């Protein structure tokens, strides 16, 4: 539906070229180079060269820049012609069309300003959203944090006044994609799992990748009861899971309790997470997280399990399984205490009364602090 | 200039604020409630700023002006405005009111404002002469309300001396002046004086001298939140140095909790500085949400590299940080405490091992804590066990550090005792709320 | 304890409501 | 009783958090039906706390 | 169609039979339950693990003694749940008291 | 009531960060690759 301006594929490719091991990748360069020449991205090239120390093609740039100039002039000529002869509908589209060319050419700042001017004059609520959505994509493409949050606030407010379902469905993914990059995974699970059945924003990502993200984020977020009813038995998620078997093995292996393949399947999910432009800063926090759930899930049933069994069940040595439990137990993530002399791990899961009482002290203590904090004030 | 015209409007409003203060100040004197003054004194910091030479002159030409020597004392000490066009005679005292000597509350309040202006004007000596005379005035003055206004001036007077950078001349004065309050059962004045006194003590590192003063003295329980927060930090600083770590955390965390939500970017900065270092020496890795906060982000970043060192236990990294960021610690007054840590990094890892492992064989403890020999850990393993950083028993018969078998607490008496301290405070809050309830004498 | 807390928050709320009451009447007298 | 008092706190939050100021003195008199604010409040606290204290003291 | 559905059966026939066997015992060697069900200890080792995990029957599998500790789940003691919800309730009211305090 | 007595003495990342994240260690796939290879042989 919406335009592919800006192409998030370009952003993902550039981040991949930024990564050390892939900095020398040639296939990425062709695809990144292919996108620039096809859409005539002159300014982005400059930004691309300066960041990655690439060599600028003067002939391409001059022809591109002249093409950009003549194209920009043509839009400028069209804008002037519309102003003298046409009404606000034609100037509105002309200004709206003008910015879209800034998007295609990589001019971050110029695109933001041109669009902002259009939103000032745009009247129809339907057109207002499209420009708002347009800024959001710019933010994600450049990872411009403040822009993505501000427009998101605009989108929510604009939609609430008058919002058709089609745009609200789209915003749900747009809110979600940001959430993955701010490491707010739980909200990404709610946002995506409510639009997996009706994913209509093909601009951001292909459908196979949207479900692939959903399985990645769903597992870290949902508890086993919710994961079963909303992902494993989910109609749409499984269907595209027949074309991405590796993610299928990853999702099921945790649910079916095949931990040997889950850890091995996690190695792929850790490497893949390193290359995505969105899951890059969060890959380490992710592989750690699913690791804790894997351990805690197995220990949920066994009270005291031999560390020899855990190493065999996880297909990892006795030493490594002892180590990770040690590092995780300390941070208060796993409820267990490793007995190294006998190599036996005993679980310390609080009784229902204990946890409720503990919660009364904590939740109660926070409240009494406030009452004391307030009590002093008013009593003077 | 319109800026000063709003300023005099600010002056008159501050005069009206002062007149509000003075009218409330004169209200409390005849209102039979010292509480009223506290409102004027809390606006004091707010009205403390927003004043130039014309302000006090018209105030002192508006207030006082009884031909009393008072005018002769502060008028020369502050620049007098010219024949301003807007000569709004702001005289809350008219004739007889002018004839009547200013109540010790307003005079000090006006004089303090001059004192504040003296501070605001860096005139700590004219304020010194102003202030000590203020004290020389209020030293004799024995009212019940002036103790409040005296208390505020004291810290400013301590503050005027604070900018005077002596702090020993007022060491005795604040030390004796304190005793005047305690022999009066006065509440606020004793609180304010003690905090300024203690600041004096730590400023020269007489922790021994300071540790005594808190030992015999009793801080009024019904004290200002602002003060209660201060005393807790100074006691925390003293306790931490005295090697009473566990109590240092409890007071400092409690001192931090009492910080005036968001006004004092500084106090929260320093306390967190000690809390992070205090916590490390006790074997607890401090909260991470601290180091990311806006106000304390760069301020505590110097301590950040430290707490990362302790958890990593990479002594080479720990020394490297002291070499670089260490010098900055001295100004914060923490270098010494960090030096304790350098030969105490082993404790936490002993705690980390006791928190996760439950029967770790000693030889294994040596491997996971970098201890040179299995024998060396034994003293350290026991010592951490001995010092109550662990809850384990070392069965030397076979070299395994057993951890204590944790019990179902809800079936033991711990939860009841925790509820008692809670209920007693909850009931007390009801009494304190009900006890005051300040039903105004039915008009 | 839960009974004690409810009686305390109600107590404070009653003082805050009362502190407003006499203060508001205090200003309103002028 | 704790369940019944809980629902009475929900109203207490709504009744207070409303704090509607459209003549609040009149609000406190147009909503008097022996309801949430206090009467069905700590009235239960006294019953709940009296029953436990007496029972506990008898127990010890 | 015969595999997915039938497999679900045997995977269910095992549960209904595991429960019948464990009904009497209160602690039974994972080795013994294998003999009754006629399944390898590994097969019952797992199926027990998933049944406990999924909240099928209230028990726990201790591996160091090779025993499944059957037991009874005590209720969630509603009283504490009404208190915890109430604490948050009163936590919100104490907030609205703040706002009344701001008016001074 | 600013405590002027005590003087009031890039990384704009939104997500709250936990201690274990700072830990410096080789990627997980390299651990498993080593762990699997070591027990694999």
């Amino acid at each position: 539906g919406l335009p592919k301006n800006p192409d998030l594929r370009i952003a993902q490719l550039r981040f991949l070229l930024s990564l050390p091991e892939h900095r020398g990748d040639a296939a990425v360069r062709d695809e990144l180079m292919a996108a620039v020449r096809d859409n005539n991205m002159a300014p982005y090239y400059e930004a691309l060269c300066k960041s990655l120390d690439w060599q600028i093609d003067v002939d391409l740039l001059n022809k591109m820049k002249k093409a950009n100039e003549d194209e920009l002039k043509r839009l400028d000529e069209e804008l002037e012609d519309a102003e003298k002869n046409l009404g606000e509908s034609e100037i509105r589209d002309a200004m709206m069309a003008k910015a879209e060319y800034l998007c295609r050419i990589g001019d971050k700042e110029g695109a933001l300003t041109a669009f902002r001017k259009t939103y000032d004059k745009t009247v129809a609520l339907g057109h207002r959203l499209d420009i708002v959505f347009y800024l959001l994509r710019i933010g994600l493409f450049y990872m411009d944090n403040d822009l993505i949050t501000r427009n998101t606030e605009k989108a929510k407010s604009l939609i609430e006044e008058g919002g058709d379902w089609d745009r609200r469905n789209r915003l749900k993914v747009y809110q979600g994609l940001y959430c993955v990059a701010i490491r707010d995974f739980k909200q990404a699970a709610e946002l995506f799992l409510d639009t997996v059945s009706t994913f209509t924003s093909y601009e951001l990502m292909d459908y196979k990748t949207f479900v692939t993200y959903t399985v990645y984020v769903s597992m870290i977020a949902l508890e086993r009861p919710d994961l079963r009813e909303k992902v494993i038995k989910g109609a749409e998620i499984l269907e595209v899971l027949h074309s991405l078997p590796a993610v299928r093995q990853y999702l099921f292996s945790l649910y079916e309790c095949r931990y040997s393949v889950f850890f091995q399947s996690l190695a792929v999910v850790e490497q893949e997470m390193k290359k995505d432009w969105l899951f890059a800063p969060h890959y380490r926090y992710y592989v750690r997280e699913m690791r804790i759930h894997a351990y805690s899930q197995l220990l949920e049933s066994y009270r005291s399990l031999t560390l020899g069994y855990m190493a065999e069940a996880f297909g990892v040595g006795v030493e490594f399984i002892d180590q990770e439990l040690s590092r995780f137990i300390a941070a208060g993530r796993l409820h267990c205490k490793i007995d190294k002399v006998n190599e036996i791990v005993e679980t310390n899961r609080p009784d229902s009364k204990n946890w409720q009482y503990q919660e009364t002290i904590k939740k109660g203590d926070l409240l009494l602090n406030r009452v004391q904090k307030l009590s002093r004030v008013i009593n003077m | 200039a319109a800026a000063e015209h709003s300023q005099r409007e600010l002056d008159t409003v501050t005069l009206e604020d002062i007149k509000e203060h003075v009218k409330q100040l004169e209200k409390a004197v005849s209102g039979k409630e010292p509480r009223f003054v506290l409102r004027a004194l809390r606006m004091l910091p707010s009205t403390s700023r927003r004043l130039n030479h014309y302000v006090l002159y018209k105030a002192v030409q508006g207030f006082f002006t009884s031909n009393n020597a008072t005018r002769d004392f502060l008028l020369p000490f502050l620049e007098e405005p010219m024949d301003t066009e807007a000569d709004l005679q702001f005289r809350p005292r008219t004739g007889k009111a002018a004839s009547t000597p200013l109540l010790p509350e307003v005079e000090a309040y006006l004089q303090l404002l001059v004192v504040i202006f003296m501070m605001n004007s860096k005139r700590y000596k004219e304020a010194q002469k102003i202030s000590d005379d203020l004290m020389q005035k209020i030293s004799t003055q024995n009212r019940r309300a002036l103790d409040l206004v005296a208390a505020k001036c004291y810290y400013y007077h301590a503050r005027v001396y604070e900018f005077l950078d002596k702090l020993d001349v007022v060491r005795s004065f604040l030390h004796a002046r304190l005793r005047t309050a305690t022999l009066r059962h006065d509440a606020d004045g004793q609180a304010t004086l003690l905090n300024l006194l203690l600041r004096n003590y730590l400023h020269y590192s007489l922790y021994d001298q300071a540790e005594k003063l808190v030992s015999k003295s009793v801080f009024p329980e019904q004290a200002n939140n602002n003060e209660w927060a201060r005393y807790l930090y100074y006691t925390g600083r003293i306790k931490a140095i005295q090697l009473e770590y566990s109590e240092a955390r409890r007071t400092m965390t409690n001192a931090l909790r009492k910080a005036p939500q968001h006004t004092a970017v500084g106090f929260k900065q320093t306390v967190h500085k000690l809390l992070i270092v205090v916590e490390l020496l006790l074997g607890e890795i401090p909260d991470r949400l601290q180091f990311r906060q806006p106000s304390l982000k760069r301020s505590l970043m110097p301590y950040f590299l430290l707490t990362q060192a302790v958890r990593t236990g990479n002594l080479a990294k720990f020394n490297q940080v002291l070499d670089q960021f260490g010098e900055k610690f001295q100004a914060d007054g923490t270098y010494t405490l960090i030096i304790r840590l350098r030969h105490n990094v082993i404790k936490t890892g002993v705690r980390m091992i006791s928190l996760s492992y439950s029967r770790i064989s000693l030889a294994d403890i040596a491997q996971k804590l970098q201890l040179d020999s299995p024998e060396d850990a034994e003293f350290i393993v026991a010592k951490a066990i001995r010092d109550g950083v662990i809850e384990a028993s070392i069965n030397h018969e076979k070299g395994y550090v057993q951890s204590k078998e944790m019990i179902d607490i809800y079936s033991t008496r711990e939860p009841q005792l925790a509820f008692h301290q809670r209920i007693s405070f909850c009931l007390d809050i009801h009494n304190m709320s009900v006890k005051a309830m300040r039903f105004p004498p039915k008009s | 304890y839960l009974a004690s807390l409810i009686r305390s928050v109600v107590a404070l709320h009653n003082l805050i409501n009362n502190k407003i009451a006499n203060r508001d009447a205090e200003k309103k007298e002028g | 009783v704790v369940k019944e008092m809980l629902e009475l706190a929900k109203n207490y939050n709504k009744a207070v958090e409303e704090e509607d100021k459209m003549t609040p003195e009149q609000l406190a008199i147009k909503n008097v039906g022996k309801q949430d604010p206090k009467r069905h409040l700590e009235e239960h606290v006294d019953v709940l706390m009296t029953s436990n204290i007496v029972q506990c003291l008898a127990a010890m | 169609i015969i595999s997915t559905h039938l497999a679900k059966l045997y995977d269910n026939l095992l549960e209904q039979n595991l429960i019948r066997v464990i009904e009497p015992f209160s602690r039974v060697q994972i080795e013994h339950i294998s003999s009754l069900i006629k399944l390898s200890k590994a097969d019952v080792e797992r199926k027990l693990s998933q049944m406990i995990l999924d909240k099928k029957f209230h028990g726990i599998l201790d591996q160091g003694e090779g025993v499944l500790i059957i037991f009874d789940e005590p209720p969630v003691d509603k009283t504490y749940e009404a208190a915890l919800e109430t604490i948050q309730n009163m936590s919100k009211v104490v907030d609205s008291l703040y706002n009344k305090a701001k008016k001074l | 009531d600013e405590f002027e007595e005590f003087p009031a003495e890039e990384d704009a990342h939104v997500w709250e960060d936990n201690w274990d994240d700072d830990n410096v260690e080789d990627d997980f796939s390299n651990q498993l690759r080593a762990e699997l290879e070591k027990h694999g042989y």
